[PDB]
Order: C-alpha cells, then sequence, then structure tokens
C-alpha cells in the first residue's frame, strides 16, 4: 500500500504553458500509488469546479490529465493538481499564460515624434513609439530635393529614407540627428508598417540660426 | 499584457505548437528543446522588410536558416536562406517561411515535429500544426 509518488517525473519539469487564445489545453500529472491515488484539480488555491470555466473541464483520470477546450483569457493562472491515497498526498502546480494575438496595422503613440529645435550644429532626436503583433517595419521618410526642384514629373514629392529597421539598426524607433546642419530643418516622417497595413505620423525640426 | 506588441528589434522565444523552444545551438544545428533557461532559445527577431524577418539565435550567434533544398540550418552571417516570411495563422501561432526557396509551388515552414526534431521544408504545411510557433517576450 504505497502513498502516490509521480509515473513519468520528466514530463513534469515544465512548470510555465503558454497557448494563444482559442487553442486547447492539456495539463497533466502522472502518477502511482497503491491504493489507487485520486487526483484534484485547483486554480489559483480555490477548488477547480465544472462551473467556474464556460463549458467546463474534462479529466482523464486514465491520464491523469486536465483538459481546457478553447481557453479563453480568464484561464489565466495557476493550476495546481492534488494526487492522494489514505496514506499520503502529493501535488504539481502549472502556469498557465493564455495570449491574445493582435493581428492588425500597426498603431503609434499619439504626440511622437514631437517636434523639436535646435541650434544650428546641436544634437536632437525623433522618437516613435509602435504597437504591432506582427513584426513592424519603422521607416523615417524626409522631403527632399533632386536637380533643385522639389517634385518629380509626376508631381509627387522626392523622398529619402533617412533610416529603416534592419540588420544594422538596433533601433529605428529612434532616430539620431548629429550635428544639425540648418538643412535639416523640416518634416521628419515615421511611418511603421507590417504585412497587415501601416500608419505614420511626422514632427518638425527648426533650426535656429 | 501588452508589451509583446512592442519595439522594433524584438527579443524573443518561438514556443512551438509542439511545445518546444526553437534553439540554435553553438554547433550551428537547429533543435526545439524543452527547457526554459537553454539560452539557445533567446531569439532577436528583426525586420528585414515588411512582414520579412531575420531571427537570430542571439548567443550562439547563427541567423535561422533555410536553404533552397529545404533543411533548417544557421550560418553566423546573414544571407537570403536566412529571410523569413511571418505571418499570424488564425490560431493565435505564427509561421516563419522561406522568403526565397519554394518547392512544387508551395512554401516550406520553419517547423519542429513531435520531438524537437527539424522537419523538411518541403515536407512541411503551413497549415499543419507542425509550423506553428508562439513568440514570447524575454526581457
Amino acid at each position: 500500500k504505497r502513498a502516490p509518488y509521480w509515473t513519468n517525473t520528466e514530463k513534469m519539469e515544465k512548470r510555465l504553458h503558454a497557448v494563444p487564445a482559442a487553442n486547447t489545453v492539456k495539463f497533466r500529472c502522472p502518477a502511482g500509488g497503491n491504493p489507487m491515488p485520486t487526483m484534484r484539480w485547483l486554480k489559483n488555491g480555490k477548488e477547480f469546479k465544472q462551473e467556474h470555466r464556460i463549458g467546463g473541464y474534462k479529466v482523464r483520470n486514465q491520464h491523469w490529465s486536465l483538459i481546457m477546450e478553447s481557453v479563453v483569457p480568464s484561464d489565466k493562472g495557476n493550476y495546481t493538481c492534488v494526487v492522494e491515497n489514505e496514506y499520503g498526498s502529493i501535488n504539481h502546480t502549472y502556469h498557465l499564460d493564455v495570449v491574445e494575438r493582435s493581428p492588425h496595422r500597426p498603431i503609434l503613440q499619439a504626440g511622437l515624434p514631437a517636434n523639436a529645435s535646435t541650434v544650428v550644429g546641436g544634437d536632437v532626436e525623433f522618437v516613435c513609439k509602435v504597437y504591432s503583433d506582427a513584426q513592424p517595419h519603422i521607416q523615417w521618410i524626409k522631403h527632399v530635393e533632386k536637380n533643385g526642384s522639389k517634385y518629380g514629373p509626376d508631381g509627387l514629392p522626392y523622398l529619402k529614407v533617412l533610416k529603416h529597421s534592419g540588420i544594422n539598426s538596433s533601433n529605428a524607433e529612434v532616430l539620431a540627428l548629429f550635428n544639425v546642419t540648418e538643412a535639416d530643418a523640416g518634416e521628419y516622417i515615421c511611418k511603421v508598417s507590417n504585412y497587415i497595413g501601416q500608419a505614420n505620423q511626422s514632427a518638425w525640426l527648426t533650426v535656429l540660426p | 499584457s501588452y508589451n509583446h506588441l512592442q519595439g522594433d528589434v524584438r527579443w524573443r522565444k518561438l514556443f512551438s505548437f509542439t511545445k518546444y523552444f526553437l534553439k540554435i545551438e553553438k554547433n550551428g544545428k537547429v533543435s526545439g528543446t524543452k527547457k526554459e533557461n537553454c539560452p539557445y532559445s533567446i531569439l532577436e527577431i528583426t525586420s528585414v522588410e515588411i512582414g520579412v524577418v531575420a531571427v537570430k539565435a542571439i548567443n550562439s550567434n547563427y541567423y535561422l536558416a533555410m536553404n533552397k533544398k529545404g533543411k533548417l540550418y544557421g550560418s553566423k552571417e546573414f544571407n537570403n536562406d536566412c529571410k523569413l516570411k511571418e505571418r499570424i495563422e488564425e490560431n493565435g501561432y505564427n509561421t516563419y517561411a522561406s522568403f526565397n526557396w519554394q518547392h512544387n509551388g508551395r512554401q516550406m515552414y520553419v517547423a519542429l515535429n513531435g520531438k524537437g526534431a527539424p522537419r523538411r521544408g518541403q515536407k512541411t504545411r503551413r497549415k499543419n500544426t507542425s509550423a506553428h510557433f508562439l513568440p514570447m517576450v524575454v526581457h
């Protein structure tokens, strides 16, 4: 008559588990012991009842598992299993984190970039905070000139990309301008875009003579 | 909970649907660990172009990459076998497809099997759970 003990301790080394919403989670605590130890589940200390999460859950006694279908964010928390027989009891807890993916074009923090002023020769930067689940591609565009003409034959402006995201830039969200020359004055556009869409906001640089 | 939607260069971990953390070890080889500490799962995801990224094993200085043949591998130097096409599937998971190499018309995806084993590009499928990954914040 052995008090409860674990079967495959290997499959119980993971304390943290994450999944995007609407997916399925299966928690397990393979146990043995004589007589047959019972299994109980707690959610954040409190007893875990079927009436707790919409659609309850299923327990595979034969597998010592807890199964939650199409987890929702409210399913976030600690899940403690309690195995026991009259001669003793052991437990283990997993921390389930439910993630919610935001598949939209980026959205930028308002007010950034912010307008700036600087004595010719001074320094300045233009920040631009970004929110995007899908990897965002940042690019600082500015209006420039080509052969003394501010515009092209199609009537659209000539644009220059002062800095974009990539392997050479550890931080495209910031754009430092060192030794500001007078010609640096003007509008600095910040355009962030991901495979879904893009967004863009600007600021101004004024160089005091 | 939002800081996962933040930043240009992003330090993340890629947890496969098969509950593995994609890692790239010093020997160059790509595989998925189940540990939570293996510092070869700390990837450095960066955008090379709209919708296209470069995943880098931050410690073993290796870029996750795919050769025209269809096999995962990590080169120290960044090349076009490193450009991955990142996309969010309808199940909250991400898929990383080769930006260059294709086959039989379909696309080849970065993927781990039942036991952290690097799948063969040609044999992978976008919708097949083998190629799904939950990017995870590291800070």
